[PDB]
RNA sequence: CUAAGAAAUUCACGGCGGGCUUGAUGUCCGCGUCUACCUG
């Protein structure tokens, strides 16, 4: 339920609560109480589609409450 | 338009299920044209008997809770709905909705009458407040009292009594019971000053009002868009030629709204309490109808 | 009858707040805490009828693999207190027959003549005798009445901050569909008839206790309202307490009509032009039938045929509830 | 229909028929839909956070309302639109204090240990917003001083509402723990029920002024006009309680 | 003649919420003030062990995904660490007057329906539904997951009439089985009490308490809620509580008249008998043994079903619901 | 045809309680009911910079500047009382039983075939091989995770609380029993048969486990952490039930089921915890790789579908993976 | 004389099974609180 960055990786995973890991210094900011998502390798950034919001890019741009997730995270697939 | 003589005050008017839409454009506090007309109805039901004259009202809005929700979606709000009875077939009804509000105000009126000497200064407030607990004031009922402590006693102040220090002392002796609300007054001045500042791009007045509430900029108070009367477009009619009117004694003019902007002051930082009595300037010379508060500043 | 005629309502009730306290402690019912609206969340299976193109045993089992998830609200008594206190303030207005809409003024004064010759020979003491029964048995306790052990309703007359006269009924020995005589209900009916006839409001503050049980459910009124979250069944709260609506009390005050052509052994029905029940669907007193309100207005004031006294009671009760007619 | 009448100046009444305007609801619908989503919204969305398109704005839109027109029956009214199934917006005009939060008044440390704590949303917004006018307004004596003086007067006047809002909030803030910090000013912002037992303490606001207007808040308006407004607030607090 | 366009039935057998508490065993008649089992947060991380869709079945990516951890913050409800008894207290209100729907459209439907129900009632009582609603309180099947693996479960039932009790019942929820429906010399009394409570011949409300001797410091289970943390529990006033309708779903497991097979024990009475756990739906509408084709084939075409299915078609009415689209 | 079950999950057996940590003196072991609780308390620290800097930002004038401002954390720790030396860890373990019957299947034939295969497994051999290994990880107190290393003498002690009383008691010594080999003692077979009869289902088993570890005066115990989700800084909050430091009820119990010795490339590297795709994060990599056919899922689907019964040294693994529970459906 | 007048949304529900959050750390150093006083 967001509008991420330009990563076209796979069916991403996302959460808002984020802790910082220190052990294992190739991965930073491991994500907490995380929830699944599927965009199924869609073209553009806005496709998140948890359960209800797939089409309607105008309604997606209206859905800017919890959006603009940076995506640069523990994995090119996994988003913020 | 002229000066008041006695600030008759109603103590606590709990209102249930009053209107909330009040225009094609707002949805907040009900239109204070209702508060203008409410005291004219009050004078028409009482003021001929006790020989008084009422013209202006103030509003304080002790509290205000609307009836809105959001169905796990936008930050815009949808309204409350009322179930309607069935039709002749007993199937369904073409339901048309409107907002609701539980608002709680306590108005202060303005008296001009000579009847303050023959009738004592507490009987004239014990009859008026007892009358207005049996009438409607925006589309909602007026509630009675519970069984607790009682601020249900009103007051009745005379601004002509005492000297200037006595006036400014009894003004605080009245405002001490009126404090936790927010008085609302007209703000017709700064719009026709903000116009010429905003005249470079577009002079449309609704655009000037719409961007006086929408780093970030500064708002010098709590500005608010309100109705401010009615502009007329149709000419006068005859009293007895129109079909489907409420009576057949007065002429008719079709009207559209007139939007202005107000301000929600605190009761303290006003100059005096003859500055917020909502009269209604009503020039009919191919004109319009307004209701404002002169001596606003 | 010229263009528009509308009647501002009388018998105006208010909202009904709730509280929850014990029994044999109902006398101190001013500090009882509210009954708030907590939420929960339920997982429902499928319990509706399906079409003939449906009901294959493959699509059905694939439907119960995805049950519906909805988050209803609920309101319960706190788990020590078993009695529900509902409180509401009813005021009457008086001046029944006078409308506030008329552009005729020859229809208005003859309407005044008709209501005057109704009120002079017989008072309001028949409609008041049923308006008192609809506060004696707690019809305003809509669903919370049923199954309770002993409902007890209390009515206070208020004119100033004082109380004037206090009643104490028992809404179980009082029947729900009868109308009997009582040594106190006649006095209450005379009070509300004196309020209805003359001018100036006559005020009432009515509470009602119900002994439901420890921590059971209550039922305030609901509220009308993207199939993901789907918060259905939102209740009504004013100042954070479960409140019955005003109209929901209004549909229980005016359950007085027991003069129907169709059924007279069922019970009363709320009064209505084209007298209709939302639950029972079918509208009694149809316009094809001559027992309709709007026919009975013009027959009684324009062509001046006096109907039976039952239909006179019905049309004047319909004038009490107010309305708007074109 | 639905018509009113208003009183004339010293005469009878004029009947007015307030109809539904259409040509002046579609213009505000157009001028409001584009600021929600469009060129000015999508592009330069981050116009004041990370250096977007400079000649644009942000165009906030708080507390809007919506109002349907029957739902799935779009043939009765005129001027149809397929997106408009009762989709005309409504601007807010709400009177403030429409949440009613100031209920508890406990024995805490922020507002219960310190009198000029003021842990409120509007008080916090007024405290955060005075930094733009708290700068070196040497050439802005009406800007960094007059608007700053008005905002200081507003932040002072809001304390009367933040205190008297609990003026009927209990039978009296009695002897309890934690509220002794509010017990140093247990007359003005405290219950009602002679200087100490028969009088309130009209000097604790002078002690809270250093914490609020000095601790949380050119050198003329920072001490002269603020001191005069504090003296006016002290006179107002003293004229009421006795 | 036909069925109605709207039809609704208010529920009977209305249960309360079920409040939880803990304490020690061998404390009978002194168990009124036990502290409530409170929920609390607790962090949990455990790595990936779901199935794979033969796409990441490669050792190049499984080691990469095993190093991306999955920190969650679930809730939990444990007893106090010196307390080895879980007390669940809830109040059950049996209304009565089973047949009368709260709404209808055709009165000729409605009086025919009441005729059928009254012929059922005066033909044979509510006793067979009563003896089956008692054994979902004799053995505490409302202790859903907290029952399995317990030392001794004991329920005590007090019938309240005024604020005081009227009759007191001590059971032992493991001698009374979870499978067979016995006939004891004391379950008949509770049976006929709920029989008189359903037949409108009075009004009964019971306070039922359940002691489950789980284990000191062990885990108990409340009802779990939705998500918008990753496992929320139901807390009434900072006390863990089973849901109301979950107790309801455990209370109407009386259905032992499947089309399929009597060797698998009872389930909950639904229109289409559809246990969400086992994922299948007994009483399929392709067979003629569901509820929706046992109503209109009893009240319209007026052939009676067998005497077993009458119990199910009445018990589907006591749960209430909405019918007739 | 018996395709795979779309949704299948299992309720666990072997639940552990939460772990409590108390403190005292070693000579008062046999009267240690009222030992005080090892409380958590806040302390402050002051770190430095000890991370591998990248090749670009290795400027000399920046490193000393970055360490001139250190990072002042605020750590919670738990120490024993300064007069006490022996750490007591108490938790209770209940043995449920009926390991085959699932929680939520879809196909009835899958569920019946699953219960039939599990009934054959319980019919030919007992749970005795899968209970002489749980009894070891109660004996050599692996559930003391980091408090075990460097302990002087670890006496663990286990009671059978059938009623409120105790039925039969047991004392061990967790360093006489190694952390690698699974020996055969006379009092790890009276315990192993008890967990065997508990898991088969012929009774009820509740076990009280206390474990005394001798760490020393004023030393530092280790409870388990929590999350610090969302200045006022803090790091490393420990988990305390009612202000008594506590090991989680799944970190305990994770040491109950480090049983798996049957896995490829086993170089004497000790047992790991049983898991589908049997993996440990501390070793970084994941054994029982699915490209090998020695997984769990492709060990269940070749035993309940095509009936190719694997070696008994993997039927001791599949049943133990069923005992821990979990989800197993195509989620 | 009030965008005044008018209005019952209701019935029923199983959220549920599983888990290792680890490792380490220096908070340093300096300091004037004074002057008075009738409780009957």
């Amino acid at each position: 339920t967001m509008s991420t960055a330009y990563i076209i990786f796979n069916s991403s995973v996302a959460a808002v609560v984020d802790t910082e890991i220190a052990n294992g210094a190739n991965v930073t900011f491991s994500t907490v109480t995380v929830k699944e998502e599927i965009n199924a390798n869609r073209d553009f950034n806005l496709v998140n589609a948890q359960n209800g919001k797939i089409s309607r890019a105008k309604r997606w741009g209206n859905e800017a409450s919890k959006c603009e997730y940076f995506g640069r995270e523990i994995n090119p697939t996994e988003f913020f | 338009v002229t000066d008041p003589e006695a600030l008759l005050l109603l103590p606590r008017l709990s209102i249930q299920n009053a209107n909330a839409i009040s225009s094609p454009l707002t949805w907040g506090f009900p239109s204070p044209g209702a508060f203008t007309g409410f005291v004219h109805a009050l004078q028409r039901r009482v003021g001929i008997s006790l020989d008084i004259e009422l013209d202006g009202v103030g509003i304080v809005c002790h509290r205000f809770e609307a009836q809105i929700s959001q169905p796990a979606g936008k930050r815009t709000k949808v309204f409350n709905l009322t179930r309607n009875p069935l039709n002749r077939d007993g199937s369904t009804a073409a339901i048309v909705e409107e907002g609701r509000a539980h608002l709680e105000v306590s108005l202060l009126l303005g008296v001009h009458g000579d009847g303050l000497d023959d009738h004592p200064a507490q009987e004239i407030a014990r009859q008026v407040q007892e009358q207005a607990g049996a009438m409607r004031l925006a589309g909602g009922s007026i509630l009675p009292w519970c069984n607790e402590r009682f601020p249900a006693p009103n007051a009745e102040l005379l601004m002509l009594g005492g000297s200037d220090e006595q006036r400014r002392k009894n003004q605080r002796r009245l405002t001490r019971r009126l404090l936790p609300g927010f008085a609302l007054v007209s703000r017709e001045a700064l719009l026709q000053q903000h116009l010429e500042t905003l005249r470079t791009t577009l002079p449309e007045a609704t655009t000037l009002d719409a961007l006086l509430d929408l780093q970030v900029r500064d708002k010098p108070g709590w500005l608010v868009p309100i109705p401010a009367g009615y502009n007329a477009l149709s000419p006068l009619y005859l009293p007895g030629e129109v079909r489907n009117a409420r009576d057949r004694e007065t002429p008719l003019r079709f009207v559209e709204n007139l939007f202005g902007l107000g301000e929600w002051l605190s009761p303290h930082r006003v100059a005096a309490l003859s500055d917020l009595l909502w009269y209604h300037h009503a020039e009919p010379d191919k004109g319009l109808y307004r209701w404002s508060t002169p001596r606003f500043v | 009858t010229a263009s528009v005629l509308a009647f501002e309502r009388k018998l105006d009730p208010s909202d009904a707040l709730m509280s929850a306290g014990a029994w044999a402690q109902r006398d101190a019912s001013q500090e009882w805490p509210a009954v708030t609206v907590r939420e929960k969340s339920v997982r429902g299976t499928i319990s509706n009828r399906l079409k003939t193109k449906d009901r294959d045993p493959a699509k059905l089992d694939a439907s119960i693999q995805s049950p519906n998830l909805q988050t209803v609200d609920v309101a319960n008594l706190p788990s020590d207190a078993d009695t529900l206190k509902v409180r509401f303030t009813l005021r009457v207005l008086g001046g029944a027959g006078t409308p506030s809409a008329c552009n005729d003024a020859a229809y208005r004064d003859k309407l005044l003549q008709t209501v005057a010759t109704y009120v002079n020979d017989q008072g309001f003491a028949e409609l008041a005798r049923r308006y008192a029964h609809n506060l004696a048995n707690a019809r305003f306790l809509w669903r919370n009445r049923v199954g309770a052990e002993a409902v007890e309703v209390r009515i206070n007359h208020i004119r100033q901050g004082e109380v004037a006269r206090a009643w104490r009924f028992d809404a179980l020995a009082i029947g729900l569909r009868d109308f009997k005589a009582d040594a106190e209900l006649d006095a209450l009916a005379e009070l509300i008839a004196s309020g209805l006839s003359g001018s100036g409001h006559v005020l009432l503050e009515v509470v009602a206790f119900a002994r439901i049980g420890d921590g059971q459910e209550v039922f305030p009124s609901q509220e009308l309202i993207d199939k993901k979250g789907q918060k259905s069944k939102t209740l009504y709260s004013v100042r954070d307490a479960a409140a019955i609506h005003s109209q929901k009390i209004g549909n229980a005050l005016r359950t007085i009509d027991t003069w129907y052509p169709d059924e007279d052994g069922l019970g009363p029905i709320a009064v209505e032009p084209y007298g209709s029940v939302t639950s029972q669907g079918k509208a009694y007193r149809q316009p094809k039938q001559k027992l309709d309100f709007y026919t009975l207005l013009d027959n009684w004031v324009l062509r001046d045929e006096a109907p039976a006294v039952e239909q006179q009671h019905y049309v004047i009760a319909n004038l009490i509830r107010g309305g708007v007619f074109g | 229909a639905k018509q009113l009448y208003f009183p004339l100046p010293g005469s009878g009444y004029h009947l007015l028929a307030p109809l539904f305007p259409t040509s002046l609801v579609h213009h505000v619908h157009a001028l409001l839909r584009e600021a929600r989503f469009g060129d000015a919204a999508k592009a330069a969305r981050e116009a004041r956070s990370r250096q977007e398109s400079w000649p644009h704005g942000f165009s906030e839109y708080p507390n809007l309302a919506i109002q349907k027109f029957g739902g799935t029956k779009p043939q009765n009214i005129s001027q149809l639109n397929n997106e408009r199934r009762g989709e005309n917006w409504l601007l807010p005009s709400l009177p403030p204090n429409w949440q009613r939060q100031n209920v508890n008044a406990p024995m805490r440390h922020s507002s219960v240990f310190e009198h000029d704590f003021g842990r409120t949303p509007e008080v916090s917004r007024l405290t955060r917003t005075l930094q733009r006018f708290l700068a070196k307004t040497v050439h802005n004596n009406l800007a960094i001083r007059q608007r700053r003086a008005q905002l200081v007067a507003q932040i002072c006047d809001e304390a009367l509402q933040y205190a008297a809002r609990l003026r009927e909030l209990e039978p009296g803030w009695s002897a309890t723990p934690g509220c002794q910090l509010h017990d140093a000013e247990q007359l003005w912002l405290d219950p009602l029920r002679q200087r100490r037992l028969r009088g309130d303490w009209p000097a604790e606001v002078g002690n809270r002024f250093a914490n609020w207007l000095n601790r949380a808040v050119e050198a003329a308006q920072w001490s002269q006009e603020l001191s005069k407004e504090l003296t006016m607030f002290k006179e107002i607090l003293e004229d009421e309680r006795d």
